């Protein structure tokens, strides 16, 4: 299948060279998997989402989005315009306030949960998790992650936006999840992405255009953006049938494009993820 | 404590 005028992320992961703007994809899009959302929530109720998304857990007085970080990232995995696996179900996790912010221990749990909940759900194709968010090191929460991946969902984490080497944030430092960087429309890794050799790939991060709240939409940046690039992504390659909820990460990482991006520190992978389809 | 979006 093909999208024409596409956002640029997803021709791009459909693309062997930049400067396309046809998103190339199986129509099979990722159907029977199932994707957990974890971040500010999700407005189900958005005309995109086509009654595929709603919100399993709050840790707060409310399970709306308040803040739209959430909402945009849940619309870059599985919008039917602006998503990557078209099909897929959603399940919003807010474990962040409508200010952006939450505790450790509020992330903690709602990791656990998702390992738990996973098995209340019909996903015969693999779980995935989106994490788009994180914080100072802390054993503890990467603890949680791993405990999440080994459970059998691939857990995908935002590198962070400090410019710094990732080993210091959590839980993107975390060996066993796939930790995502970001990349601008000509394949420049992104001033502000985490680098460092914890890293796994990278996607697109810089002026993604996606869903919002109140029906809407805009464009922002961050490791946030390319996160659920790399999220959608395996949810699509596992109903493909290609690799495992444990094995994706690795998977995505060998069938990446290698060698196309620049400001790539010496110590950093020059992976960008590739779906590879050939129609 | 606290994390935060990025
Ligand atoms: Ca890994």
């Amino acid at each position: 299948a093909a999208q024409t005028n596409a956002p640029w992320g997803l021709a791009r992961i459909s693309s062997t060279s930049p400067g396309t703007s046809t998103y190339y994809y199986d129509e099979s899009a990722g159907q029977g998997s199932c994707v957990y959302v974890i971040d500010t929530g999700i407005e189900a109720s958005h005309p995109e989402f086509e009654g595929r998304a709603q919100m399993v857990k709050t840790y707060y007085y409310s399970s709306r989005d308040g803040n739209g970080h959430g909402t945009h990232c849940a619309g870059t995995v599985g919008s039917r315009t602006y998503g990557v696996a078209k099909k897929t179900q959603l399940f919003g996790v807010k474990v962040l306030d409508d200010n952006g912010s939450g505790q450790y221990s509020t992330i903690i749990a709602g990791m656990d949960f998702v390992a738990s909940d996973k098995n209340n759900r019909n996903c015969p194709k693999g779980v995935v998790a989106s994490l788009s968010l994180g914080g100072g090191y802390s054993s503890s929460v990467n603890s949680a992650a791993a405990r999440l991946q080994s459970s059998g969902v691939m857990v995908a984490v935002a590198a962070g936006n400090n410019n710094a080497d990732a080993r210091n944030y959590s839980p993107a430092s975390e060996p066993s999840v796939c930790t995502v960087g970001a990349s601008d429309r000509y394949d420049r890794r992104s001033s502000f992405s985490n680098y460092g050799s914890v890293l796994d790939i990278f996607g697109p991060g810089t002026d993604i255009l996606s869903t919002w709240i109140g029906g809407s939409t805009r464009s922002i940046s961050g490791t946030s953006m390319a996160t659920p690039h790399v999220a959608g992504l395996a949810a699509y390659l596992m109903t493909l049938g290609k690799t495992t909820a444990a094995s994706a990460c690795r998977y995505i990482a060998d069938t990446a494009n290698k060698g196309d991006l620049s400001n790539i520190p010496f110590g950093t992978v020059n992976l960008l993820a590739y779906n590879n389809y050939q129609a | 404590a606290a994390a935060s979006v990025k």
